[PDB]
């Protein structure tokens, strides 16, 4: 969706990309030409260096302001026009809707994963946002391993390689006996 | 001397729950011929033992009191060294070690520490066990508490088909203190006991132990709840009913208008 | 086998811990048990004297309809507590719970002005905040010091509702004129046993002072310190009861686990949660 | 063992641990070893060529005294009863030809 909103901003820049096999080029631009501004507004009130971009075709696109406001969507889904929340609010609400006896432990252990957590200045902006929402003088700690793209897979490799996985799965026989209810029963 | 026993039980009933052990020993020191007649219905705290070979803890009651030894469920050994005790069924020994495991999980989830134990024994068409849980307050903290729980459970398994009849009897022997500045010292004793019985279907996903776990969980939730609201609120009501904070003749005004509205409500009947 | 002299300490231990409003029942369960009324006669008689001198026992005065309190701080031996109100001496059967000999006590005169002064102010106070309260003020020239031992007691003995409770309150109005370090104690014992057993035992070691300025000023000012500490203490106790589901009990046993969900017994028993992995 | 080393060196612990746990060979061998002295040197031949009843008397006592070592090897109930009936089967066969 960040790529989609980036496509909209590229149209507003003047460059049009609307083919389905061109939306992928928009993803490539998101993966190698966007960053996250620390100050969300102070940087918007300035004219950046407007770095270029080489298409597979061989053309040239000067982006400009459409590179930091594009992943800004994750922290404010008002730009897409939606009453949802940012990432920081998802973390703070996920922590605050828990037992009050575990908040400090959760703030001291935050792990990022997923490819969208690879933007430049992502973790730093997340720290700033969480500090603005967490209570005062609570150690906030965001970890960010080097395998955020492979976090869920490596975790699957560790989990399924254990002897308890034999008792943790659902056998085919069981599925033929009970059905889908067996899966919802043993969903964890 | 049967009336003497009835008055003795009522004396323990009204005895202060701070010195249950000492005063129970004193009452036994009166008529020691009635001693192990009282140690069956007089609730007292538990005794912590120490499994030497495993490095765990296990509580003491009459069900683990094999002869005059105690069957440590972490080792299935008797302490004092009685090599003539009544070992449980090997089947029930495996069921008991998983029982101790599940209740360690239970204890860790609600009590966040504390000591627990689950012993077992037979029945013709089932089996029966006891569940001991003893949580002393945080010694580092000033709250000197001591949660004590005993759960007499009797699994009356039916014929076949894996449906049972789970009879359960519980007991909670609370203990509390706070050295708060607003209250000085606020000691708070207390004890409960309930019974419940359900016939939950047994299955490969629903073993007996899981049914017992749900019953013990629900029972303790009800007891802790019931205590906190009913009994403790009742004590707060008693202290408020004794002495009121509002000055009298002001309460006469509010009670005056209260009786006025009493007449108003019972006026349009 | 246990001797007879230890039975005195046993009966003393059972009477000195009897809850309010339940003394007679402890007496029945100790009379039908110790089997020797002579042993408990002497030993338990001293225990009765203690249990009735310490807990500010409500004693009825048939002559003036006052229902004075027997406080430890006043006696002349054979249950001869000196009633400060009406200046009458009296005997009292600790068991019959009926006083005797309302002889007009020829008090030596210690702080009788302060006695009825602070007593009067405390009568007003009791009639203000105590429903079934009782005041009694002991005036004494204790060890070369003039003091007022104002005592407050309220209770409710409702056996049909399976509960009791006896607000007891003492205020040593130390008449140390330049600095009356009014230090007393407000002990409370509440019992409730409907389908169970619950006992509340508390006390606040109140410590406060004021210069003995005048008599009426320190009488109502003594009431000011009293109303302060008592409103404070009762309110604070109520809020301790308010913050108990989440703090005290959570020190003992949480209502719900830290995961805020029930227990999937099927999960724990079926497989190990991953506790083996760290 | 070389195949097992391949699966261990290739970080695949499944077949390696299951080669000893999923196979009930370990528990089968331990029960086998529990019954191993009990099955070696069994005096059934004393019952085979016994036509005289006195030979059968001493033979029966000998076989049961050798069978007395089932106190230390956990012998089952119904298994022992069918065992006894098997002993009586051969006793009957011997007596049939004896008559």
């Amino acid at each position: 969706d960040v790529s989609r909103f980036l496509r909209l901003y590229l149209r507003k820049e003047g460059y049009d990309f609307h083919s389905s096999s061109e939306f992928e080029i928009v993803k490539a631009i998101k993966e190698r030409a966007c960053y996250l501004s620390i100050n969300p507004q102070k940087d918007e009130t300035l004219e950046t260096e407007k770095a270029q971009y080489y298409l597979p075709d061989g053309s040239t696109i000067e982006i400009g302001p459409s590179r930091f406001r594009a992943p800004e969507l994750l922290f404010r889904p008002d730009l897409i026009g939606e009453e949802s929340e940012g990432i920081h609010e998802v973390l703070v609400f996920a922590i605050q809707k828990s037992d009050m006896d575990l908040r400090r432990t959760l703030f001291s252990n935050i792990v990022l994963s997923g490819g969208s957590t690879l933007f430049k200045g992502f973790g730093d902006r997340l720290l700033s946002e969480v500090k603005k929402l967490a209570p005062k003088d609570v150690k906030i700690r965001i970890s960010a391993p080097q395998e955020r793209l492979y976090s869920t897979w490596i975790g699957g490799s560790i989990l399924a390689s254990l002897d308890t996985f034999k008792k943790m799965w659902v056998s085919k026989k069981e599925y033929e006996e009970d059905g889908a209810r067996s899966i919802h029963r043993k969903t964890f | 001397s049967d009336q003497q026993l009835d008055c003795a039980l009522d004396l323990m009933r009204r005895l202060p729950p701070q010195q249950i052990e000492k005063n129970l020993s004193d009452l036994i020191d009166l008529v020691p011929s009635l001693c192990e007649d009282l140690l069956s219905s007089v609730d007292q705290p538990l005794k912590i033992a120490r499994d030497k070979v495993v490095g765990k803890d296990y509580l003491l009651c009459d069900y683990n009191r094999d002869g005059d030894s105690y069957r440590s469920p972490w080792s299935n050994k008797y302490d004092p060294p009685l090599e003539d005790g009544a070992m449980p069924s090997a089947r029930l020994r495996k069921l008991e070690v998983e029982a101790n495991n599940a209740f360690d999980q239970y204890r860790d989830l609600y009590f966040e520490g504390g000591v627990s134990s689950v012993y077992l024994w037979d029945l013709d068409h089932g089996f029966a066990g006891v569940i001991l849980i003893k949580k002393a307050g945080d010694g580092s903290k000033k709250i000197k508490g001591c949660w004590d729980s005993i759960h007499v459970v009797e699994v009356q398994e039916k014929s076949s088909g894996r449906t049972a009849h789970y009879k359960l009897t519980s007991t909670v022997m609370l203990w509390l203190q706070t050295n708060k500045s607003g209250s000085g010292t606020m000691n708070l004793g207390g004890s409960l006991t309930r019974q419940m019985e359900k016939d939950e279907t047994v299955s490969d996903c629903s073993p007996h132990i899981a049914n017992i776990g749900r019953l013990v969980e629900d029972m303790e939730n009800k007891i802790r709840s019931t205590l906190n609201e009913i009994y403790f609120g009742k004590t707060k009501d008693i202290v408020n009913g004794l002495r009121s904070v509002q000055t009298f003749a002001d309460k006469s005004k509010q009670e005056a208008l209260k009786n006025d509205l009493v007449e108003a409500l019972k006026r349009k009947q | 086998r246990v001797s007879d002299e230890e039975k005195v300490r046993i009966a003393a231990k059972f009477i000195t811990h009897a809850p309010p409003g339940e003394f007679n029942e402890v007496f029945n369960d100790v009379r039908l048990l110790l089997n020797n009324d002579n042993l408990l006669r002497e030993g338990a008689a001293h225990a009765f004297a203690q249990y009735n001198m310490d807990q500010f026992t409500p004693v009825k005065i048939e002559g003036y309809e006052d229902q004075v309190l027997i406080t430890e701080h006043g006696d002349l031996g054979n249950s001869r507590f000196l009633d400060p109100r009406n200046k009458i001496s009296f005997k009292f059967d600790h068991l019959r719970k009926e006083a005797s000999d309302p002889q007009p006590e020829e008090v030596d005169g210690s702080l009788k002005s302060w006695r009825e002064s602070c007593d009067s102010a405390l009568r007003a106070y009791v009639k203000d905040h105590y429903s079934n309260g009782f005041c009694t003020v002991y005036a004494k020239n204790i060890d070369g010091q003039q003091t007022i031992i104002a005592c407050i007691e309220s209770h409710q003995f409702q056996p049909k509702n399976f509960w009791n409770g006896r607000w007891r309150s003492e205020w040593k109005f130390t008449i140390t004129p330049p600095t009356a370090q009014v230090v007393g104690v407000l002990k409370i014992q509440v019992h409730y046993y409907e389908d169970g057993n619950v006992q509340l035992v508390s006390h606040k070691d109140v410590q406060d002072s004021v210069t003995v300025s005048n008599e009426a000023q320190t009488a109502k000012e003594f009431i000011k310190i009293i109303e302060h500490a008592e409103n404070e203490y009762q309110t604070a106790i109520s809020e301790n009861y308010q913050t108990m589901s989440d703090t005290t009990f959570k020190a003992l046993r949480r209502q719900l686990p830290v995961t805020r969900t029930k227990i999937d017994w099927n999960k724990i028993l079926s497989y190990k949660i991953g506790k083996e992995m760290q | 063992l070389l195949t097992l080393d391949i699966l261990k060196h290739g970080k695949r612990f499944h077949a390696t641990v299951s080669f000893d746990t999923d196979t009930g060979l370990k528990q089968a061998l331990e029960t086998v070893n529990d019954y191993n002295p009990l099955m070696k040197d069994f005096p059934l031949n004393d019952l085979l060529s016994a036509t005289e009843l006195d030979k059968i008397r001493q033979a029966l006592v000998a076989i049961f005294t050798h069978l007395r070592k089932i106190r230390n090897t956990k012998y089952p109930i119904q298994r022992a009863l069918r065992l006894v009936e098997a002993i009586s089967r051969d006793l009957s066969s011997q007596l049939l030809k004896v008559l």
